[PDB]
RNA sequence: UACGGUGCUGAAGCAACAAAUGCCCUGCUUCCAGGAAAAGCCUCUAAGCAUCAGGUAACAUCAAAUCGUACCCCAAACCG
RNA sequence: CGAAGGUGUGCUGUGAGGCAUGCUGGAGGUAUCAGAAGUGCGAAUGCUGACAUAAGUAACGAUAAAGCGGGUGAAAAGCCCGCUCGCCGGAAGACCAAGGGUUCCUGUCCAACGUUAAUCGGGGCAGGGUGAGUCGACCCCUAAGGCGAGGCCGAAAGGCGUAGUCGAUGGGAAACAGGUUAAUAUUCCUGUACUUGGUGUUACUGCGAAGGGGGGACGGAGAAGGCUAUGUUGGCCGGGCG
RNA sequence: AGGACCGAACCGACUAAUGUUGAAAAAUUAGCGGAUGACUUGUGGCUGGGGGUGAAAGGCCAAUCAAACCGGGAGAUAGCU
RNA sequence: UAAGGUGAUAUGAACCGUUAUAACCGGCGAUUUCCGAAUGGGGAAACCCAGUGUGUUUCGACACACUAUCAUUAACUGAAUCCAUAGGUUAAUGAGGCGAACCGGGGGAACUGAAACAUCUAAGUACCCCGAGGAAAAGAAAUCAACCGAGAUUCCCCCAGUAGCGGCGAGCGAACGGGGAGCAGCCCAGAGCCUGAAUCAGUGUGUGUGUUAGUGGAAGCGUCUGGAAAGGCGCGCGAUACAGGGUGACAGCCCCGUACACAAAAAUGCACAUGCUGUGAGCUCGAUGAGUAGGGCGGGACACGUGGUAUCCUGUCUGAAUAUGGGGGGACCAUCCUCCAAGGCUAAAUACUCCUGACUGACCGAUAGUGAACCAGUACCGUGAGGGAAAGGCGAAAAGAAC
């Protein structure tokens, strides 16, 4: 997924953006330091995808 | 590029088992590889109170050097040499003598 | 007896602290040489 | 207001221990470890809206590292920040 | 410090000889006068802290002359 | 009663006298050696603003952030 | 089919030395003839490391002092519990500041640390623990003093200093009782409070300063008077009649 | 009233003994002086090396003082060991 | 580029990838908390406290940006005072700090040597300070030479431990001239003719080459000892490749490489070519650097210590001629020769190595070589500046010892 963020709007990826956060990021920090959460993978993943959709945020937005 | 390489099927040239065939298990980035049924070593580990527990003497593959293997031919029937040569854009290996694409 | 080190951490500060060594010249060339013979902590701040 | 993207980052565990149980089991309290610059408007801004309760008041302690070591090489830990969430009358987490 | 605005005189190194010869550090200094010069052109006293022989060639190059020498090299009077 | 305690219940709860180096007291008396400053605080107005702004009073409501808080501290934890 | 090195033996040269070989070792050595030297150690109160000697010797750190029973343990003079005994009690008690920085509390281990043993510990390892509108800091204000735009001065670096700006050891708003944790509490909980700002409504209304005045604002000693903390005794209440 | 008197805290340090590879690189014990003052103490500040400060001893200036400490000139120089 | 990866101690768990959007390598971007010149004010560095403006469909709170000083320039304001200057406000541009050596300049010791010591030496060294560059500095004759000539500066070998200076002690010590490295000349003080004429500087573009990733890269088997072969023995092959490193002992032919031949989407350094802008060629005529040269006094630099001392620099007092003129030619005068100060620019030869790459050593091999082969400027010591260690090697492979 790096076109895929790339293609939309700058709404969009701020919606994308906030569901990385919310719906991801949290809920694996809460749910990994509970006990839970045994794909520990999914924290690196989300982390390094609200990075994508963070760079392509800037270079969309101006310069 | 490396010359033998993961799925391959190699003839050990140096050491305890020179002469053995075997396929290569994996290879490891410190220059050697793991051959199946080639470099036994008899582990022996103690029964961790974890998960589950063995015990006893294991008999595992230990790593070769990457130079004592070489790839078996089959056409031949011997160790041979690797070489890349291109086709079609692709870098492709092939064995040396009687330069057959692998 | 009163041996001569009672410690005050502001007047250990006040006195051989970075501010006060970047505060003339030359402290900052105490600072220059702690850093060029290279040196975990320069001053002593904590 | 604070905006989401900051209050999403604020809150960082739940602290489990015996204080922190019957501070639950006994005076409505969630302890809970947070961001170590957030304010006790933002932790309890973050309990309102990411686990939809309300807070009564908010006690932030910060926690120092301990120094440990491995072998004969220390090391200081990590200092943390320690929030009591004192929820009202209704709650459940 | 004691540099005429004029001439540019600091003040240089030397010795004291004796009659023995020993050789001792000294300053020569120059001989600044803070003097008050009239420029016509302008109907002003600028004050300077000249030399006794900025005056001389103050005399001679007229005051004018030398403000825009020092105006020139940035001398701010 | 995991004898470590844990809950429940709980009477009287007054007076006299003595009394500080603490309080009234930043007082009072006295003495020369003649005993910080600036803000908060209370007031006065100038420029300005004048049926606005501001001030006062009552009521309501919101806020009071941040860092320290363990433990030793005449000492086995500080300086030796 | 065993180098250097190490350790013995045998032979040999006038000597420094050489040669052969057993055992250890486990991978390098080097003829001859030349070349270059960090080229030869017993001394330097030589430098560094190791190991002796006195020597299983002095000592084991206040002459406040211990005794016994029981428990845990592989093992108890020292740990835990109990009963006695002694010591401090204007301290050898309690609370802080400075300073330290996890030593606090719990479980667990006894290698080293503890001048002995240790099951114990301020030791090792792991986990826990520090909750504030009112306490303190930050903050507002300043003293000594620092720094200091401009500025005056000075070979350069820089010195001094005006406006200012910092600087507490001083001045400035407000919380107490009771309960609770193994470990925090004027912070948590219960009860009862108080303070300062913002905003809004309502009623009345002249408000307004890096400006004026007051106040803050402040010595040593002494003397009583009125109190309180606190204590003693009686009354009351509960228990005992040895 | 008092650089007043006796005497604890507090500041000091006159004598003796111990200690002197100490419990301690200056103390302990028993006595001793001052103890409302030219006192004592906390926190901060200022003065710096031929310089400071000194109720003056050549005392003190981080267990160092007839010229601190650190670094450098520097492998000073040593007709001496 | 790729079949394997998610850095190490350091294994695990959870996964990603295998013909291409795993990972790794490079170019260019994005993000880049706080402290630090630190720059919004302050401060005990990594913290405390703001102001101003813009925006925020819960705008009772948030987010972003700007706000240091100084120099220069401009605008608007603006005292004593009328005009005006000082001052004030705002904007634009630049600077500030760090860094090992080399370089120029401002200051500048003493120990030591003289067998004492004061002139002298050490020594314009150590050190302090300012400034600059990839080099700096110097530089285009008011220079030598010597009646012949040379032709800017810098560096090297002689000259030559020479002439000289010297308590004529200790010591210091040239130039002329010769041989080389390298070679380059110009502009303003000033008008007219004439214009863009060579010249460089700033940029675009094109070409060539280099850097930053890479690609291909020859040729061996049998047998004996052995734990293991690259070793012994026997027979082959490569070489524009037998530099080196690893592989279970010593490998040209096992592996990585080496010789050799190629490779860049992008960013760049250098060199040509070329577009634009700025800049000025060339001709005639004129001018041709005044508190200056020189002097008196004091001091310094010249190899030269005031001496018979030329020359240069100037703190102080003075003070010309200005091409029918002036400086020098080692006191000084005359004759003769040579040159044109009081304005400035200028490449190369030259000096150095914080840092990068490749290669090399009759350099060291763990008490040596860096203080530091190892998480070393660390532990530790000291208030501080500062001082400053010790410590490498199981094995071929952890098969690192089940029971």
């Amino acid at each position: 997924m790096k076109a895929k963020e790339l293609r939309e709007k700058s709404v969009e990826e701020l919606n994308t953006e906030l569901l990385n956060l919310l719906r991801e990021q949290f809920n694996l920090r809460m749910q990994a330091a509970s006990g839970q959460l045994q794909q520990s993978h999914l924290l690196k993943q989300v982390r390094r995808d609200v990075a994508r959709v963070k760079t392509l945020l800037n270079e969309k937005a101006g310069a | 590029a490396a010359k033998i390489r993961r799925d391959d099927e190699v003839i050990v040239l140096t050491g305890k088992d020179k002469g053995k065939r075997g396929k290569v298990k994996n290879v490891l980035s410190s220059g050697k590889v793991i051959v199946e049924g080639i470099n036994l070593v008899k582990k022996h580990q103690k029964p961790v109170p974890a998960l589950n527990q063995p015990g006893g003497i294991v008999e595992k593959e230990a790593a070769i050097q990457v130079s004592n293997v070489a790839i078996f031919n089959a056409a031949t029937g011997k160790a041979d040499r690797v070489g890349f040569r291109f086709e079609d854009g692709k870098k492709v290996r092939f064995f040396k003598s009687n330069s057959e694409t692998i | 007896m009163k041996r001569t080190f009672q410690p005050s951490v502001l007047k250990r500060n006040r006195s051989h602290g970075f501010r006060a060594r970047m505060a003339t010249k030359n402290g900052r060339q105490v600072l220059a040489r702690r850093r060029a013979k290279g040196r975990a902590r320069l001053t002593v701040s904590k | 207001m604070i905006r989401e993207e900051r209050l999403l980052k604020v809150l960082r565990a739940p602290h489990v221990s015996e204080k922190a149980s019957t501070a639950m089991e006994k005076s409505n309290t969630i302890v809970l470890k947070v961001a170590k610059d957030a304010t006790k408007a933002e932790i309890k801004a973050a309990v309102q809206k990411l686990f939809e309760v309300e807070v009564e008041v908010v006690n932030t302690l910060v926690v120092k590292g301990k120094v440990k070591r491995h072998g004969q090489r220390i090391g200081r830990r990590s200092d943390w920040k320690k929030a009591y969430v004192t929820l009202k009358e209704g709650q459940n987490l | 410090s004691r540099v005429c605005q004029v001439t540019g005189k600091r003040p240089v190194t030397g010795n004291n000889r004796s009659h023995a010869l020993n050789a001792t550090k000294r300053r020569f200094l120059p001989n600044l006068h803070s003097h008050r010069f009239w420029v016509e052109s302008e109907k002003r006293f600028v004050t300077l802290r000249v030399s006794a022989k900025g005056m001389r060639v103050i005399d001679k190059k007229g005051i004018d002359t030398v403000l825009a020498e020092l105006r020139a090299r940035g001398e701010k009077y």
